């Protein structure tokens, strides 16, 4: 029996037995763009073994064959072919199209709309002439702080430049020790396990340089968390809240954003977002 | 235009009456004579630009809500439409992406095929015919002409050599010859596959003004 | 990662169906006729007096 | 590759404890849509609500 | 709606549509020249950096072609192995100090946008183009065409469809 | 990645006109002359008593 439909990617399919083949002929169907007789227009195309075919509803009373299919899918049904009424109960929907008819909520929203555009403009420029007066006080206010910031990473920064140099130099020393054994003193058979060992132990520690600091051994991010390292030691031996700055840069950072988001449409008269 | 010749078609109509014209109905010639419109205010004219302005947002605000319903079912047959019509073509797509990945599997199967028979190769002559020392070159050479070969790659393909997107490329370069040879147009199915997703973008973009009333999000 | 922009997590990555028995049976009777191949050819090269190891 | 053994470690416990893990994301979505659409009637810009 | 009608807004609305097509393809106007000559720089900058490309293929064929002859020609493999291992440790030490000197990492798709933009600048300055007016020009017609998109929004009413 | 934001298939990949005689038209004339600078090389330290290994 066909109480069922199915559901394919947004459209559905009925099963309904046909009368004179025994077999459950599937059915798509296009749920805005059908109506119900269409539905029993192609319907019987199928067998012609149908003398009665007709869609009702739960109370009893028949279903116009002009109503679309999209409103005949909301409740249950019944489909009565020619000696059988297969009761039908499709799964249930949420909402396809938000449509219904008028509500005093609408009303009650279309007075807020129109209540908002007469005095939006006349918010919106009381609006940006505190943010421009806010900007200016709080990039008045970071003023001491931006002098020490820099003289931190400053320090930060001529740390991380010798740190880097000086890899360089112990990779450069590491090539004149081993070129300075494998010709002068002794000899290639003495010297190449240690190079394999070196190698493999170079290989070892770029795992374990993984394994502790939970992030993979490339350099311009082991730059730059060395120098996170170097700066977040260097500010807390000089006495300077990063909680302070980082909440002024940000809230700036908030208010141009927030500002260049309304100037522009005061200029092309657009909305904002 | 007054001196003899004729004026085109789509001509505009502001383009028209700066000078005069003749009209010709079927056997009558009027010299239409139109007037001088000087009411051109600079001031007292960005006073009357900001009412004008502000009636649009009023007309807007009583004319967008059933207008946003329309374009919502207009929007739904049309997305139900284009299912309908992409439907016969996916059939044929996914029988191309088969064969396509089929032979993207030969060839990822066979890249590990031919390093086992290379090590096999090695391993063999290493330890019972030549020796070590005499194959080790052979490995050395081996290695920096695979060296070699993975920057003729990029030389040639403008693409670094990792193993996905190689994989990617050589897929691609597959499917778009399995689809040349069953002669299957791909723009008619790129252009419905997304027609269906900028159709369903601007759906959810009306969640905002009919769900939680509101104002929707511009294009970007 | 492991969660998306929300607090969400990411599914579960999907799994070759006997991934090592698969890759082991095509690394093993390759590399068998990888030491065939060598060695029929270094016999090929002993037996006419090319390249004779001494 | 320890991202993916992480996801097969969790994915494995969550089949152990039966832990119903599609309505605990439905939920972590839900609430950031929650949000987002909250943050979004409290503008400072547009005028929704009065006293303000 | 009976202000709508007397102000006569729609024309006031297709008045604005058509002042942002006009300075759109004004726009258009004064840029068409400097592509001109954009287009030379960039084809010739690409045809310096392929050199490059080409000439480091050619330089490890060499090396290839130095170390193969030595270790079985003239010499044994027990000379020339330490000789292949330190030019292998040379490498790795100039593709580090390519990091130190250019902070960013030594990878080839990187490397060869980095020398193409070299190229570029250093052939818009020989040249003596005008780029900044370029990047404004490229800017501002990408803001311009932005504003047309959304002004024609289908979902809003802000031009009557006729 | 094989497919765009929606289901729309990327464009075929561009390849180089003679790819592979453009490599091996810039490889082999390179290593010929990177053999005979090396063969030079040796002969000419060999021939002034500088480096001889056996
Ligand atoms: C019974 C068993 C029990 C035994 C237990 C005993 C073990 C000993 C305990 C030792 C613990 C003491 C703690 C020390 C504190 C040090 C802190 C400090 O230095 O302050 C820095 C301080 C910053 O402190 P910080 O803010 O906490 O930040 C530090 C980190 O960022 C921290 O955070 P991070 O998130 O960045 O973490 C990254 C971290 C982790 O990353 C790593 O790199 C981990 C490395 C471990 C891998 C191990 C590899 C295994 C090798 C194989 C074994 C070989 C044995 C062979 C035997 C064969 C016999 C059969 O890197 C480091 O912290 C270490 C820096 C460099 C260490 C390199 C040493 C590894 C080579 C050792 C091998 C020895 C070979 C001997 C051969 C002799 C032959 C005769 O100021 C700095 O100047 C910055 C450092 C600048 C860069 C590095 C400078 C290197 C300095 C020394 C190197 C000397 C020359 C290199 C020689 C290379 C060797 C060939
Ligand atoms: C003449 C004088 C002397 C000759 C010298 C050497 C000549 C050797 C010839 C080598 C040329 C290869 C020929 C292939 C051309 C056509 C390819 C094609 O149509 O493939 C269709 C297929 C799809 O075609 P499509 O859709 O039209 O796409 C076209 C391209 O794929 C589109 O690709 P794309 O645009 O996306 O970019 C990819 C691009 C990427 O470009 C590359 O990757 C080029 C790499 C090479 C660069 C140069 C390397 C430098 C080497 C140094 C040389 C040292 C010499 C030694 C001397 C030292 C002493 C002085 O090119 C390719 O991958 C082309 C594929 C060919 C791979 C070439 C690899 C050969 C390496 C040989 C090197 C030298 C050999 C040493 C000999 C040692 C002597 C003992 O292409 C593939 O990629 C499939 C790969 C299949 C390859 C062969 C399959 C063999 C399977 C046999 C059956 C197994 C049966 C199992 C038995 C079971 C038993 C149990
Ligand atoms: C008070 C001021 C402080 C002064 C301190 C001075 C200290 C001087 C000595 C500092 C030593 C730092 C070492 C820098 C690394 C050396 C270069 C390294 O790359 O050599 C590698 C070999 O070295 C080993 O790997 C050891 C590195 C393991 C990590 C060491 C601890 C690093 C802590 C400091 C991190 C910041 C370093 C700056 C970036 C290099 C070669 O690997 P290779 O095969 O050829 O290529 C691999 C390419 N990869 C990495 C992208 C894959
Ligand atoms: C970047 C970080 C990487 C670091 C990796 C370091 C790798 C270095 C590898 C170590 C090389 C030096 C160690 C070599 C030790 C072997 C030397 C000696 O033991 O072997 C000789 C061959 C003699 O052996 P035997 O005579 O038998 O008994 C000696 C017993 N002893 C050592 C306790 C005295
Ligand atoms: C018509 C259909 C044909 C079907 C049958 C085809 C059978 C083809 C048999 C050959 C298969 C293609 C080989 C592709 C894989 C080669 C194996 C290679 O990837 O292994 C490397 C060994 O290298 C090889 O010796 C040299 C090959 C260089 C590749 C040149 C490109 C040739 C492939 C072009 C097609 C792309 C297919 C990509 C498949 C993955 C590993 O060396 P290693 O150094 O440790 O890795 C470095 C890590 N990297 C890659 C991330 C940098
Ligand atoms: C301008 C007029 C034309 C000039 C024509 C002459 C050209 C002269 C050649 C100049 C060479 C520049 C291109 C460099 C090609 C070297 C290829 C390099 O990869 O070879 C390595 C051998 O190293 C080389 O000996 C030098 C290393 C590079 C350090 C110097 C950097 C030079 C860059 C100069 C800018 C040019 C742009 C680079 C073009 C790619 C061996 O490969 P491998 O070991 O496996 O690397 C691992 C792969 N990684 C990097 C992706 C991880
Ligand atoms: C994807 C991978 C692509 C790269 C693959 C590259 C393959 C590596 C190539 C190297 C493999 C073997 C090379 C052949 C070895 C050379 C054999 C021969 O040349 O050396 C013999 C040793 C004989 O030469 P010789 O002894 O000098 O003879 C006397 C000199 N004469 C000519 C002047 C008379
Ligand atoms: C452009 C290339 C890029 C590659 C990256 C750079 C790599 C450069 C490093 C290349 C290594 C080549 C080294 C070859 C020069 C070594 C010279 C030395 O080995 O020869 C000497 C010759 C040997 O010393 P010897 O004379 O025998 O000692 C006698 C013992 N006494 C002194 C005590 C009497
Ligand atoms: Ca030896
Ligand atoms: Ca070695």
């Amino acid at each position: 029996d066909d109480v069922t439909v199915v559901y394919q990617n947004g459209l559905p399919v009925i099963s309904v037995r046909l009368p004179s083949r025994r077999e459950r002929c599937q059915f798509t169907l296009k749920p805005i763009s059908d109506s119900v007789g269409v539905f029993l227009r192609q319907l019987q195309e199928e067998d012609r073994g149908i003398d009665r075919v007709a869609i009702y509803s739960p109370d009893g009373v028949r279903v116009a064959a002009s109503t679309g299919i999209d409103l005949l899918l909301l409740d249950d049904f019944k489909l009565v072919i020619n000696d059988l009424t297969y009761h039908v109960r499709p799964p249930k929907r949420d909402l396809l199209s938000h449509e219904n008819a008028a509500t005093l909520n609408d009303v009650k929203t279309l007075v807020q709309q129109l209540y908002t555009t007469l005095c939006i403009e006349q918010h919106q420029l009381n609006k940006e002439r505190e943010l421009i007066e806010r900007l200016e006080d709080l990039k008045e206010q970071l003023a001491p702080l931006e002098k020490v910031r820099i003289e931190i990473s400053r320090k930060a920064e001529k740390r991380t430049t010798l740190v880097l140099w000086g890899g360089l130099a112990y990779m450069a020393t590491q090539f004149g020790i081993l070129a300075r054994l494998t010709w002068w003193e002794y000899s290639w058979d003495i010297m190449e396990p240690v190079t394999y060992f070196i190698t493999y132990g170079s290989a070892m520690a770029m795992y374990a340089y993984f394994v502790m600091t939970r992030q993979e051994y490339v350099y311009p991010e082991a730059r730059d968390r060395q120098y996170l390292l170097f700066f977040h030691k260097g500010a807390k031996k000089s006495r300077f809240d990063l909680e302070k700055y980082n909440q002024l840069k940000d809230a700036i950072a908030q208010a141009e954003m927030d500002l260049k988001r309304l100037r522009d449409p005061l200029q092309v008269h657009l909305p904002l977002r | 235009s007054p001196d003899g010749v004729r004026v085109a078609a789509s001509t505009g109509i502001d383009l028209l009456l700066l000078d005069d014209f003749k009209l010709v109905i079927n056997d009558l010639t009027y010299h239409v004579r139109p007037p001088k419109r000087d009411l051109l205010s600079h001031e007292n004219a960005a006073t009357l630009n900001d009412v004008k302005t502000l009636v649009q947002q009023l007309y807007t605000t009583l004319c967008i809500e059933q207008h946003q319903l329309n374009k919502e079912r207009e929007l739904i047959e049309r997305l139900e439409d284009l299912k309908e019509q992409l439907a016969p073509l996916e059939k044929v797509r996914i029988e191309i992406s088969r064969k396509a990945e089929k032979r993207t599997t030969l060839v990822l199967w066979g890249g590990l095929a031919y390093m086992a028979t290379q090590f096999g190769i090695l391993a063999r002559l290493t330890w019972w015919e030549y020796s070590w020392d005499i194959m080790e070159p052979v490995t050395y050479f081996i290695t920096y002409g695979s060296a070699m070969a993975m920057y003729a790659y990029f030389v040639m393909t403008r693409q670094e050599y990792v193993y996905p997107e190689a994989r990617d490329r050589q897929y691609l370069l597959f499917f778009h010859k399995g689809a040349k040879k069953s002669r299957f147009d791909l723009e008619k199915y790129n252009q419905l596959k997304d027609a269906i997703a900028q159709a369903e973008m601007d759906l959810k973009r009306l969640r905002d003004p009919l769900q939680v009333h509101l104002p929707l999000r511009q294009i970007g | 990662v492991i969660v998306t922009r929300s607090g969400a997590i990411l599914p579960k990555p999907v799994k070759m169906s006997f991934g090592l028995l698969r890759v082991f049976s095509i690394v093993i009777p390759f590399l068998y006729v990888g030491t065939l191949i060598s060695k029929n050819f270094a016999a090929l090269l002993e037996e006419h007096d090319i390249f004779v190891p001494e």
